């Protein structure tokens, strides 16, 4: 018998992403490459498989600091961490295939599957 | 607010 | 030129839900009365003004317990909760006035607002 | 997936 909010999700996120701009309470540091990235792992578990693993480790999840595979291109990490915070994929002709092997890597299922319409497309 |  | 996709908001908030759930990374306890209430400071701050407040000063950001006024209802902060993680609010003829008590004390003007205009209809 |  409950009643719902319909924007209350979205508010949610964009106050985690105005927490995230101000750096208030992230408590881990991606490392891509030469490349620091500060988040929550609350947030990066909620959107991706990869993370999700990672922070249900009993090691890993104490860890300040992650270091993801050398192959990884840091705006592609980058655009991928935007989304997770606002919904908003920058998706261009110029960053298409290092967002797409990026969000295989992090197992973000959704973007993997639009990367692979708009580059059928332009085929 | 709605009925969901 | 981003494109968006419309469930993401939505599915972040489910996974913070299942995260409460099963008490990973919680950082705190909201002590009501003769209850507790483990939850994530971050989406305690981003659904509500009293909750953003105190966990952006500088001492009460590092506690693991908050206390709340001994006025505040156990079942009111409950129900608040669970719409904090959900968007789904619990309102009913029984708990409406402790529900409408409560959101006033945590400053969640959405919640407030509902509960005024279903106490007006009844009226 | 849309256009905002
Ligand atoms: N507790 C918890 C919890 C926190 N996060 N989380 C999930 N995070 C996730 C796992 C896999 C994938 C994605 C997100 C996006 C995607 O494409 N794959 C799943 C579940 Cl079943 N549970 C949880
Ligand atoms: N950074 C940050 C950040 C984290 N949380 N948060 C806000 N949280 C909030 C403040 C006031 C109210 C509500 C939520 C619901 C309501 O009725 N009032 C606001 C801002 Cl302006 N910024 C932030
Ligand atoms: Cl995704
Ligand atoms: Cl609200």
């Amino acid at each position: 018998s409950c009643i719902q909010f319909t924007r209350h999700a979205s508010d949610v996120l964009l106050n985690l992403n105005r927490l995230r701009s101000r750096d208030i309470l992230t408590d881990v540091v991606i490392v891509v490459s030469r490349e620091q990235f500060r988040a929550h792992k609350t947030v990066l578990m909620a959107c991706s498989g990869l993370f999700y693993s990672i922070f249900t480790d009993q090691l890993k999840c104490n860890l300040s600091v992650i270091n993801l595979d050398p192959e990884i291109n840091p705006e592609g990490f980058c655009i991928l961490l935007d989304f997770m915070y606002t919904s908003r994929l920058n998706l261009r002709e110029g960053n298409i295939m290092a967002v797409m092997a990026t969000a295989m890597y992090l197992q973000m299922e959704h973007v993997v599957d639009t990367c692979r319409k708009f580059i059928k497309a332009s085929e | 607010w709605v009925i969901p």
